[PDB]
């Protein structure tokens, strides 16, 4: 029962690039490829005491790429699995989404196919990429557009870095966000946003880091990777596959924007004195100065959450937990959906990461939520979109890469029936 | 578990000594940086690390700045050279900063570090654990294997792998840090040590393919001894070619000094085989005579020309006439 | 890999390309013989930049000095670093032009650029995927501005889908070296508005102010402010030489700071810029840069931005940083004065981190700023040349080679709707 | 400088042309040196005796002075202290002689010639990498007619 | 946590703020050459308070210097701990005042104090939390009194917020230093009473009887009253840097002290103070400690204030003492001579305790005195002003610069007032 892993741009390999050290350290496996069968969702074994996985970088500049063809794990990773262009695409959807990826794409379509054929029981795909990056926007999208032409009924969960509201980093940032989301909407299945801003402040303020860098957010993100794969990967008391998240919390074909939490983010000086129960944890999760998107569920109201448990959880605590949540009335669902509940529980507790900062635990939650508080980002996204826009800057860029107004046009109505489904839908 | 007084609590307001150069770590982990820090952070090379000098710009190396310049003539008629000395352009030197900062610590670097202390041996798939078993008499399997092999045959494995390293570096810029790939690179110690999976494994990344027979063999030929190491400096000059061969070494000396030094060497074996056939017989002439004009008498008198020019290649020779036709031998 | 091309004119081209080459010389390590000397294998892998191998491990640059007078040359050839160049690559004339814009535009152009032309192309194709073409000259000079200009011409119309750098001095009234320094001003950039990608304007008054002020040295010669912008120049390509958390290209650069195809001309600063009496008593914390790099007395243009308006920034920092503090502090001079930013366009700052910083330093940021205070500058000239062209001076010793009056016609109307424009935007 | 009115020192910084450093006149104020370190009360500045502070016969011409932590190395003297220390402290000549604070500096590589190329002449083909116009060479003409 | 900032203006100002931070570099344990060499670990704790650690452990003390004439700028940094503070925050004039209030006011105070505003505003957000100001300035002098009380109206506007304490020297009717007193004591007073949240008036006349009579010091020069007032200053500031079982900060002080807007002119007191001759024949207890701080003999204000009263007043202790001995000794002092307090107020005094005596001693306090007596110190220098003011002598160094008559009409009307209030309530 595998999954096949796609990275795309700066950020995407980032990310794999903590989350596989993750996954071999979980299964016991030293970065020179072997350990001194759970781990046959991940690893391939081929020959004789190597696990490859089923994953790939693509990326159009080749200084990240190379960094971690020579770095500690040169080993695992074998020189075909990571695409590297000959140039970027320098934040632009449009530079990524014709011209480059007109060369990229097909390799990596016909890469990614025999790593498909070489599989047995493939379950889906599993995408991380930055919409804020052309490389990543733009050739991501052309990626599953391909992808959804060849295959289409397999699973495909988006994974996504959308911008921060106040704090960023670029400055067209909002041009290929929207591209990039045109496009997103109606091929990535189950859609779920990483904000930075947000995490910043969850490390800061739980972990008490005080200077951090993007390397701690990569370990906490494949932290939520993990934890979410859990099922899979391991037995529990009560798994759920991959296909399990658009069954419970897709009500609708374009309805798929997911809000993501963790518990507990505890350091280890916190560790030691915190009494971790079920109870609190699934408290936790639900704070709005606890998700991995900077929004604000009191605003907006709840359509369906999916509760991964993984540790010493006994289905008791777990069930009287969310029955006392259910119960508060400081967050409020809807009434298209009275029991808008999925659980699933794994044994395996989690594993520590040699160079992070969450202390060992027992237990940990992950919790996914749909929510209006999206249709509230996407408003906020668009209002400065349009604030440029109006002004027509910086599309001398696009229309000289071959694209045109039209598009942007496309977009900007898209994102405005976007946002009254969303509105409507929360009455 | 840190417990002492000295480590403090994650909420603490009070200062400590140098924590606004921390990143990226926990408090508790922040002031174990400071007490005792790893040799990649500032803190361990603001305390731990020698000073390099850079003499040009000190100020103590002019030796007109202790005293106050006096005046001299400067009367026309009162003069001795109707030159006065040009002024040199002044160097570009403006101190930026402390020359101790190695800047070569990529981030990736230090967070994605072997995360074990025995997952950097980083092992082949194939390899033979009964050799790292330290079995007896290493040198005896050393002989056993190229015994078994023979000689001719590494010739030809020597040669398919000039081949292969001729093959791979075909064009670019930056063919050198691929040839810096096979040992330099992945290197620390740069003593050049190589064990044998170490080897085999280096060996395989590039497509050499060399089983352990065949290991071995290159080993009781380039290692002669039960320490299993080898110097891939005298290896690799084989598969590489001489004009490739100095990016691999990174650093080949082309000053002006050792040109002249050369020279020197290139006189001096000349002159050896000018007074080598017949120093025979200016021994038994200098000995029946020591002087340099005298010298001449008998260098001349025996058949070859001696002259300043001799005298100056041969004065960093001797000062002995003993000696000196001794080495001359 | 991605590869850059150099090009140096005049006689300050050749000086700064110099000390330019030194310090890339110097941070990757290579010797005044050609030969690596390096530690970290960091170094050999982002050489193909800026270095072609020829043999024995003798790494030469991918440069091109150009100019008309052996004096220049033999500056070059004299100074360490000096032995690295291949001579093939010191393309040069005979006679000398002397600030003459037309003399360096049409006649010594004609039997130079030729040969020019034909070097940097067999330069191009020596390499295969080019990132584009970095240019350093005056426009005050006449073999500098108008060769250069020319080839920069030639260059947009063979290749133009590669980047372009301009890194060119303009003068200012007080340092007022030249006479006819508007006369070839003007001219310069006439050409480089419709043919240059985008420039990075430099002189030589913010300069000396900052080598008084910041640097405290008492007779600064012309070799540290040369040392300045190459620190400058290293800053920017720094991305492309190394690896970091979040790497920014030179096109990357370009379409965050662009919006408008003539709104090109960017101000440039640099951090940090201490005495070295003071460097013993200030820490090294991103705000203690940023504070420094905003600073309105640390920009290298004659233009105070608090004049004026900025339409978009850029920073590129070089060490190992926090990238928390990096983008909370640029949100917070973002925040703090509000007033002095466009208003429809939000998150005007790119910001990009490299995890090399200088050699000798321990973390830098190199400052790009696209504002409309540069049309002060070009009012200043603009004002100057008309003055000049109301009762027509020294024109003869222009029209009487080939150019005509409407040449300057066209001149102060393209510098005037760009003025007009950049006040528009404001 | 120590005054033998008071026997107070005063270390006065000399400057370089071009330093880093902001003009300051003097290092540190004319005051009798410590020499030691004295228990302070925060009421009175310490009242310090002679046989506490530094003497004209410490200074030995290769000692390191502790002056407030920093370690002086004094290294020279004028002509009238070493007439005076030879006077009064019958000191030798040899004691007097000012020890060298110098340290050398390395040149710098400078590459060799190449070895020539066997096409011309050695002597016509020089010229190409010595300098960049070639210049013909030159001949002995003061042997040639003689 | 919180962060003092000090300003060192004028040349008596300038003189003591370098004995000032002998005391406190020495508490804290840092030594001459800027490295730290504490043994415990209650030193570190607040040493952010009065430095930064900038780079290999140098801490640089967070003060500004200010001035217009070269002279202290050496007899600043030569002296010793004078290798500690940072060249650039030697913010620094080039003329010098010279007694007159106009020129250090209205004249160079146009050109200087966005100078020297720059620094302190930098500063500012240098540090995390601002706790205070804390100014020390002469009220006669031209650049203390002109350019110090300027600067002071100058930073209340910025930072409204924060608090203020001025250390002042007053002058003194037989030791005159200067001919214009009476005119700039007075147009700094008009000044100060609307910004300055706490003036700690000193003066000399009663510190050489200090040193004279106490300490029995034959040459009481000026290191001798500057290290006095450099103990006093450190006193203030106790338990902001250490622990204690009563703490009190600067504005717990001010709020305990200052029951009007407008009756906040403090006389200052230290104890225990005896000569080296006889320090050995007395106890140190609180018994004994106290009674040398109310008695008379023993301000730093040539006020006896027997006549008048006090409102209110408060002392601040340190080391290790038992605080129902304190309490009883606050009580006893306020009872039996209670014609000495004011009657519509209940305790008068209010007491605190730092755990951390002083270095060089064990048990040490600080009194601080809102007593009305210090009215006499305004009528003498105010009806000075009328006796110059009625035949406008040395009027024309004033009025030549800028200020009019009206000025100097406002400085009667604003002194004789608070000198009427301070009378209302005796
Ligand atoms: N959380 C997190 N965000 C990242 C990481 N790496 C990059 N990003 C985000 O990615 C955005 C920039 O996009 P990039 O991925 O760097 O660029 P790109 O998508 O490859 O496109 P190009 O730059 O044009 O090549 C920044 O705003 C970052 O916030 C990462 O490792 N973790
Ligand atoms: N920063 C800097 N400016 C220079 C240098 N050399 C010349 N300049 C400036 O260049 C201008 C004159 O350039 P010029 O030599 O006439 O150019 P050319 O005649 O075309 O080669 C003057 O304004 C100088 O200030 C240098 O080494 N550094
Ligand atoms: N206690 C004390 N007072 C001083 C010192 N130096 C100067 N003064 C006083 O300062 C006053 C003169 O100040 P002045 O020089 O005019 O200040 P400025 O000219 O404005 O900088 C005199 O009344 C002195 O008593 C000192 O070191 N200690
Ligand atoms: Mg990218």
């Amino acid at each position: 029962r595998e999954v096949i892993s796609i990275h795309i741009g700066q950020a995407g390999i980032q990310v794999g690039n903590a989350c596989w050290e993750l996954y071999c350290l979980e299964h016991g496996i030293q970065p020179d490829g072997q350990m001194p069968d759970a781990f046959n969702t991940f690893f391939s074994e081929t020959g004789a005491g190597k696990h490859v996985p089923r994953c790939i970088f693509l990326d159009l500049e080749p200084t990240v790429v190379d960094e971690v063809r020579t770095g500690t794990y040169r080993q695992l990773f074998h020189p075909e699995q990571l695409i590297s262009g000959k140039e970027d695409a320098a934040n632009n959807f449009a530079r990524g989404h014709y011209t480059i990826g007109k060369e990229i794409v097909d390799l990596a379509l016909d890469r990614i196919r025999k790593l498909a054929d070489n599989c047995t029981g493939l379950q889906g795909f599993l995408v991380f990429n930055a919409v804020g990056g052309g490389t990543g926007s733009g050739l991501g999208s052309l990626l599953l557009e391909r992808l959804s032409v060849d295959y289409g009924k397999k699973s495909k969960l988006g994974f996504t870095v959308y911008p921060s509201p106040q704090v960023s980093t670029a400055v067209v940032e909002p041009y290929n966000s929207v591209l990039s989301t045109h496009s997103l909407l109606e091929h990535t299945d189950v859609a779920v946003m990483l904000d930075n801003e947000a995490i910043y402040d969850i490390c800061r303020r739980s972990l008490d880091i005080e200077r951090p860098t993007y390397t701690n957010l990569n370990r906490l993100i494949a932290q939520v990777i993990s934890s979410l794969t859990a099922s899979l990967r391991f037995d529990g008391a009560l798994n759920v596959d991959i296909t399990e998240f658009q069954t419970n919390l897709v009500p609708y074909p374009r309805i798929h924007f997911m809000l993501s939490s963790y518990a507990p983010i505890i350091s280890a000086e916190k560790a030691y004195h915190e009494q971790l129960s079920v109870a609190e944890i699934t408290n936790a999760a639900f704070e709005p100065a606890s998700m991995m998107v900077k929004c604000d569920p009191r605003h907006g109201k709840y359509m369906a959450c999916c509760l991964m448990y993984r540790g010493d959880v006994v289905p008791k605590d777990v069930n009287a937990s969310v029955a006392t949540i259910k119960t508060k009335r400081t967050i409020q669902f809807v009434d298209w959906c009275p029991t808008g509940f999925k659980c699933g529980i794994n044994y395996q507790p989690p594993t520590v990461v040699p160079g992070g900062d969450l202390a060992k635990v027992q237990r940990a939650v992950c919790m996914i939520s749909n929510s209006t508080a999206i249709g509230e980002i996407f408003s906020r996204l668009d209002h400065k979109f349009d604030l440029m826009y109006a002004k027509r800057a910086f599309v001398h860029w696009y229309v000289g890469e071959g694209m045109e107004e039209g598009e942007f046009s496309e977009a900007r109505e898209d994102l405005a029936a976007l946002e009254k489904d969303f509105e409507e839908v929360g009455a | 578990p840190f417990t002492e007084p000295e480590w403090k609590i994650p909420g603490y307001t009070g200062y400590v000594q140098g924590l606004q150069e921390t990143y990226k770590k926990t408090p508790v982990m922040a002031q174990l940086e400071t007490k005792d820090p790893s040799p990649e952070s500032f803190i361990y090379t603001r305390t731990q690390t020698a000073p390099k000098p850079s003499p040009v710009r000190d100020p103590c190396n002019n030796p007109e700045n202790f005293k106050k310049p006096q005046p001299g003539n400067l009367w026309p008629a009162l003069q001795e050279t109707a030159i006065q000395a040009s002024f040199k352009p002044p160097t570009s030197n403006i101190a930026l900063g402390d020359e101790r900062i190695i800047p070569f610590r990529t981030s990736y670097g230090v967070d994605f570090k072997a995360p074990f202390n025995g997952t950097e041996q980083l092992r082949s798939p194939n390899r033979n654990e009964d050799l790292v078993k330290t079995t007896s008499s290493l040198t005896n399997i050393y002989k056993s294997s190229f015994n078994r092999v023979g000689e001719k045959r590494l010739q030809k494995m020597i040669s398919t792998m000039r081949e292969r390293m001729e093959a791979k570096l075909g064009n670019s810029n930056n063919n050198a840090f691929r040839m810096r790939k096979l040992f330099k690179m992945y290197d620390n110690d740069g003593s050049g040590r190589v064990h044998f999976e170490d080897f085999r494994n280096m060996a395989e990344t590039f497509g050499m393919q060399l089983d352990d027979d065949s290991l071995m063999a290159l080993y009781f030929v380039y290692d002669p001894e039960g320490s299993g190491y080898l110097e891939y400096e005298a290896l690799v000059a084989q598969l590489m070619s001489p004009s490739d061969f100095a990016f691999y070494k990174g650093y080949v000396d082309y000053s002006q000094d050792k040109a002249d030094e050369a020279r020197r060497v290139e006189l001096l074996s000349q002159l050896k085989k000018k007074i080598g056939p017949v120093a025979g017989d200016l021994e038994r002439l200098l000995k029946a005579f020591v002087s340099r004009h005298d010298l001449v008498a008998g260098c001349a008198s025996v058949g070859v020309v001696l002259g300043d020019k001799d005298f100056e290649t041969l004065a960093p020779v001797m000062t002995d006439y003993a000696a000196f036709c001794a080495v001359f031998n | 890999m991605r590869e850059i091309v150099h090009i140096q004119g005049g006689q300050c081209g050749n000086q700064i390309g110099a000390k330019f080459w030194e310090v890339v010389s110097d941070e990757h390590g290579i010797d005044p013989t050609g030969t690596y000397h390096g530690d970290s294998d960091l170094q050999l892998e982002r050489i193909n930049v800026y270095f072609n191998e020829a043999t024995g491990g003798r790494y030469v640059p991918r440069a091109i000095l150009m100019d008309l007078e052996p004096g220049t040359m033999d500056s070059v050839r004299s100074g360490p670093y000096g032995q690295i160049f291949r001579p093939d690559n010191f393309v040069f004339g005979q006679t000398g032009a002397g600030n003459n814009w037309a003399k360096g535009h049409y006649t010594e152009g004609a039997e130079l650029i030729d040969s020019v032309l034909d070097v940097v192309r067999k330069e191009a194709e020596s390499c295969d995927c080019l990132q584009g073409f970095q240019v350093c000259h005056s426009l005050g000079g006449g073999t500098g501005s108008g060769m250069g200009t020319l080839l920069i011409s030639k260059i947009r119309e063979e290749y133009p889908d590669r980047m372009m750098l301009t890194f060119s001095v303009v003068p200012s009234p007080k340092v007022s070296d030249t006479v006819v320094e508007p006369y070839n001003a003007t001219l310069s950039v006439h050409q480089l508005v419709e043919n240059a990608d985008e420039c990075m304007v430099l002189d030589n008054e913010a300069l000396y102010d900052i080598c008084f002020r910041t640097l405290k040295l008492t007779t600064p010669t012309f070799g540290d402010l040369n040392h300045l912008i190459s620190a400058v120049m290293s800053g920017i390509t720094c991305c492309l030489r190394f690896p970091g958390q979040l790497n920014a290209d030179l096109r990357k650069l370009a379409v965050n700071l662009i919006p408008f195809p003539r709104l090109h001309f960017f101000m440039v600063g640099f951090t940090p810029l201490t005495s070295r009496g003071s460097q013993q008593y200030r820490a090294l914390t991103v705000p203690e840069l940023t504070q420094q790099m905003w600073d309105a007395k640390n920009m290298m243009c004659a233009a105070d931005p608090r004049h004026g308006r900025y339409l978009t920034a850029s920073a590129l920092f070089r060490g190992r940083m926090s990238t928390k503090e990096v983008d909370e502090q640029m949100l917070n001079v973002q925040n703090k004065n509000s007033s002095y930013f466009v208003e429809w366009i939000p998150n005007n700052v790119k910001s990009s981190v490299c995890d090399i910083p200088p050699k000798g330093l321990k973390m830098s940021a190199t400052f790009i700023g696209n504002s409309t205070a540069i049309q002060e500058m070009f009012k200043r000239v603009s004002e100057q040349f008309t003055a000049m062209f109301r009762r027509k001076a020294f024109l003869h010793w222009y029209t009487g080679e080939g150019m005509d009056e409407m040449e300057f016609t066209e001149a102060e109307s393209n510098m005037n709707d760009l003025v007009s424009e950049y006040q528009q935007y404001q | 400088h120590y005054y033998l009115e008071d026997d107070s020192v005063e270390v006065l910084e000399i400057n370089e042309n071009n330093s880093g450093r902001d003009p300051f006149p003097v290092f540190l104020k004319r005051g009798p040196l410590p020499k030691v370190a004295v228990k302070t009360n925060t009421t009175l500045n310490p009242k310090f005796r002679k046989d506490q502070c530094y003497n004209a016969g410490d200074f030995r011409l290769g000692l390191f002075i502790n002056v407030l932590g920093r370690d002086f190395y004094l290294h020279d003297a004028d002509t009238f202290t070493k007439q005076w220390y030879k006077d009064n402290l019958g000191y030798t000549d040899e004691e007097m002689s000012p020890v060298d604070v110098k340290e050398p500096i390395l040149p710098k590589p400078r590459a060799a010639v190449p070895p020539f190329n066997g096409y011309g002449t050695i002597e016509d083909s020089l010229q190409n990498c010595l300098s960049l116009v070639p210049k013909p060479p030159k001949r002995d003409l003061h042997k040639l007619m003689n």
